[PDB]
């Protein structure tokens, strides 16, 4: 009942005062578990996450009271204190994934370390990118089947022709794309989609479709304007602004818009993932790995962009290319 | 709106009621001067409904048509190994309808009528409503209802469905020892004290370690058993003279209702006694075909029949303690609630089990439970003198699934505080699978055989795919009266598609209970 949740809001204050804050802690979980749009247990709970130096956290639970409540004025007011420290809690972790990235190519290239992990790193993406949609095939199977050509029998054809079709489209980019200096076009789109759908499905492969189809509760656009969004998303792209971006940021927002647009019937997300890592690695970035195991949160904050908020995708676009920073460093 | 609300503690033996009003808590008696009432139903040839008193006071004359410990078949199942094993020991008729067990007797006039064992405590909670309606001058339509701490999913949909026929709108279930502990620190506010409640009655047993501080109270765990309490005490007493008075005369009373009822309440009776007595006599004039019943039963000789009961009830305070990770010195007060904690033996055990540290006297053992309903119907009524009452209070029972192999797999761990929602993600086995079929599961051990069935939910409407495609995110929220609530929900892309879930519960549904419900207004 939500008359229970003012009592939880005012021992959850009282608990506050005398420094019992895992208390209080539970005490706002409570109160908003009994009333989920109490405007004062939002914007309290925000206080003390505040208090904590969780800013995050803090301005999500502002936004989430003036959802209901627009002009309230103590969230109003604190959630314009709590906006730049946003921006500087997000730029400070830019700057330790600049400090990790011009340290992992600051050594050279003819290391044999890092060649040897670049190399068994190349099919540990083919393995990700594939199992975070479901495919069983395991990363010595997928080394199988590009190495020796030979196919796994107890393993389904379309599995294989998935990771033989991402095989073509990493060796496409990485020779032909990476190293290009023009600009980015709709036909190395449509290369690529073509590349990873080809094996799979040879007819859709390439092209945008063109019918209306749906994605969740998030409406893509109508197939007449597929191709005037495809234009203008690759005119953002190239883009003065866009170089302006940070590389992490710029890479993940176009991973988002190419999702968003949904421009093809599959393999939109193969295909998005594989130009985020495209920029990087112009950018100098090593391409990042978004790992099998963060299917959920990738789904989250996919859902949390298709809802208002694409920070947390950007934040875990930045998380992912730390992790994979980390792990190069690990060889020295 | 909501009116008065009174705070009921439905009892296995006793129910009593009680109301927060003009600033202060008080115990309503009924219409005999008691401040508590027995759980007895009973039906005279004559065609007259007792409730309470009256229909206990008829039990020897009487024991076919007279119904009591209701509360030990109430969610269960007509296969469930404690039903099958109590219907040899209860006096009045109990059948299998709709895989429940169901309680038959005689109205009057040649007529049997077969009853739920919802409509059963109904009726005792209608008694305790009209017992407050007599008490304030007006209508009661809402209650706090006590349970036991350690109730499982049916049992406390079981007893909310008991409120419903009886006209009343359960506002909440609330667990025996955190309504002990609300009347507890309803005159203290000392600051943050670790609380250790001890609760056992008649049908039921309860132990909950709960950290208060002016007025939160937070459990941290709790474990007890549904079926432990005075009735088995009795009952240990009684097979004890069956065989002494069929080794002096040679006759089996066994099969004899009225001679048996008549033996469980001298019994019951000498047990009240020997907790300030140490002999007890016991003497039923014509107990079985015209020759009288004499012997003397010792408080020595109870704790004999009962020590292993007796002893048992320290497993559950030494789970609690470990599950919270306190040990003893941690404890600063024992809270003795419940009629059987009047034992001297029990408050012995409880007593060296902390090392001679005495209990916190002061509350009444017998309606300790009725007072925190009473106070928490107070707060859920909005009123002006109850202050911030907050309960953070847990589930008793690990909710898992059953896996492929029989394994629990555990979603919701024992202890977590309610309400609490966890979702996990299920998919198909076959290509083009319609349905996907989970099955939850109550308890600790590590196979679902030797857990308790919740039940079992079918995932229809699922569109033709291959397996491993389609993604259905299942919800399993368990609310703040404990009771779980199983949702469906496509997680994947494209269209939408509903997700409609079916059980086997076989619980009443609402058109059973609105037919229950009329047959009650009919009194
Ligand atoms: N002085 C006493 N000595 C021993 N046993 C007692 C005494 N007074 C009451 N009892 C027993 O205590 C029980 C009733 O206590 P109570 O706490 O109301 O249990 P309850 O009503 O059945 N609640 P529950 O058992 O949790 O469902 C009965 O079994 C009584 O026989
Ligand atoms: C809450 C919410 O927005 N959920 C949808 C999240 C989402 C997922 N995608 C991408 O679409 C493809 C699959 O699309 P289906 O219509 O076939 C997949 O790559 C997935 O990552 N976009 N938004
Ligand atoms: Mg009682
Ligand atoms: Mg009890």
């Amino acid at each position: 009942g939500k008359l229970e949740a003012r009592a939880a809001l005012n021992q959850a204050l009282e608990m506050k005062r005398q420094g019992k804050r895992e208390k209080a802690q539970k005490l706002f979980m409570h109160a908003l578990k009994m009333d989920p749009d109490f405007v004062d247990a939002l914007t309290e709970f925000g206080i003390f996450s505040e208090e904590d130096k969780d800013i995050i956290q803090a301005d999500y639970l502002y936004t989430r009271a003036l959802a209901i409540s627009p002009y309230h004025e103590k969230a109003l007011v604190n959630r314009d204190r709590a906006l730049p420290l946003v921006e500087e809690i997000d730029q400070r972790y830019f700057s330790i994934i600049d400090s990790k990235v011009k340290k992992v190519m600051s050594i050279p290239k003819g290391n044999s370390a890092l060649r040897r992990v670049m190399e068994e790193t190349y099919y540990h993406h083919i393995y990700h990118t594939v199992a975070i949609g479901g495919n069983t095939l395991t990363l010595s199977e997928i080394r199988h089947i590009l190495e020796t050509r030979y196919a796994v029998p107890g393993k389904s054809d379309e599995e294989q022709n998935e990771v033989i079709g991402m095989h073509a489209a990493m060796k496409y980019i990485n020779t032909t794309l990476v190293s290009r200096i023009g600009s980015v076009t709709i036909s190395d789109v449509l290369e690529i989609h073509r590349r990873v759908l080809g094996y799979v499905d040879p007819v859709e492969a390439g092209r945008f479709r063109t019918t209306q189809v749906l994605v969740g509760h998030h409406i893509p656009p109508h197939p007449q304007d597929v191709e005037k969004q495809m234009q203008e998303f690759v005119q953002w792209l190239n883009s003065e602004e866009a170089m302006n971006l940070h590389p992490v940021e710029f890479a993940a927002l176009a991973h988002y818009k190419l999702v968003y647009i949904h421009p093809f019937i599959d393999g939109n997300g193969r295909t998005s993932r594989l130009l985020m890592n495209l920029i990087l690695m112009q950018a100098g970035y090593p391409p990042i790995t978004i790992r099998k195991e963060q299917r959920s949160d990738y789904y989250h904050v996919l859902c949390a962009a298709n809802e208002g908020d694409v920070r947390p995708f950007i934040r875990f676009i930045a998380k992912c290319t730390e992790t994979t920073l980390d792990t190069l460093l690990f060889a020295t | 709106g909501s009116g008065t609300v009174v705070g009921i503690d439905l009892g296995t033996t006793y129910s009593c009621v009680g109301v927060f009003k003009n600033g202060r808590v008080e115990i309503i008696a009924n219409d005999q001067g008691n401040r508590i009432t027995p759980s007895y139903v009973a039906f005279t040839p004559e065609g007259e409904r007792l409730i309470g008193d009256a229909a206990k006071n008829q039990l020897t004359s009487n024991p076919e048509n007279t119904v009591f410990d209701a509360k030990r078949l109430i969610g269960r199942t007509w296969n469930d190994p404690s039903v099958q094993q109590d219907i040899k020991f209860l006096p009045f008729k109990v059948v299998e309808k709709k895989t429940k067990p169901y309680i038959q007797v005689d109205i009057g006039g040649g007529q049997t009528k077969t009853f739920a064992p919802e409509e059963i405590s109904a009726m005792v909670l209608t008694k305790m409503k009209e017992t407050a309606e007599a008490y304030l001058g007006k209508k009661v339509t809402h209650a706090v209802v006590t349970v036991p701490a350690y109730f499982n999913d049916a049992q406390r949909q079981a007893t909310k469905d008991a409120g419903t026929i009886a006209g009343l709108n359960v506002m909440r279930i609330i667990n025996e020892p955190t309504a002990a502990a609300i009347a507890y620190g309803l005159d203290k506010r000392e600051g943050e004290k670790n609380i250790l409640v001890f609760d056992l009655g008649g049908g039921a047993f309860d132990v909950s370690l709960l950290t208060i501080d002016n007025g939160v109270f937070e459990v941290v765990a709790t474990n007890g058993d549904t079926h432990l309490g005075g009735e088995d005490f009795d009952q240990r007493v009684m097979e004890h003279f069956i065989k002494l008075y069929k080794k002096k005369t040679g006759k089996d009373v066994r099969k004899d209702n009225r001679a048996v009822q008549k033996l469980r309440r001298e019994v019951e009776k000498a047990k009240r006694a020997l907790s300030s007595q140490h002999q007890a006599r016991i003497e039923i004039e014509s107990f079985y075909e015209g020759e009288d019943f004499s012997e003397t039963l010792t408080r020595a000789k109870f704790e004999e029949l009962n020590m292993d009961l007796f002893r048992s009830t320290m497993k559950p305070v030494q789970k609690v303690l470990e599950d919270s990770d306190l040990k003893k010195s941690d404890i600063d007060e024992i809270v003795l609630v419940g009629g059987s904690t009047r034992i001297p033996k029990i408050q012995q055990l409880v007593k060296e089990f902390f090392n001679g540290k005495e209990p916190s006297r002061g509350i009444n053992p017998d309606e300790a439970v009725a007072y925190g309903a009473a106070v928490q119907a107070g707060v859920l009524s909005g009123d002006q003198d109850t202050g911030d009452l907050v309960l953070l209070d847990v589930c008793p029972l690990t909710l898992g699934i059953e896996t492929v192999g029989g394994v629990m797999t555990k979603l919701i761990p024992r202890n977590t505080v309610v309400p609490t929602k966890k979702s996990q993600i299920f998919s198909t086995a076959s290509d083009n699978q319609p349905t996907v079929t989970i099955k939850v599961y109550e308890g600790e051990r590590p196979l679902t055989k030797d857990n308790h069935l919740l039940g079992t939910f079918d995932l229809t409407g699922i569109p033709p795919a291959p397996r491993g495609v389609p993604q259905i995110e299942v919800t399993f929220e368990i609310d703040v009266n404990g009771i779980l609530r199983v949702t469906a929900e496509d997680k994947g892309t494209g269209n939408k598609n509903k997700i409609t879930i079916t059980n086997d519960q076989n619980r009443l549904t609402p058109e059973e209970i609105e037919r229950m419900v009329n047959d009650a207004e009919k009194f």
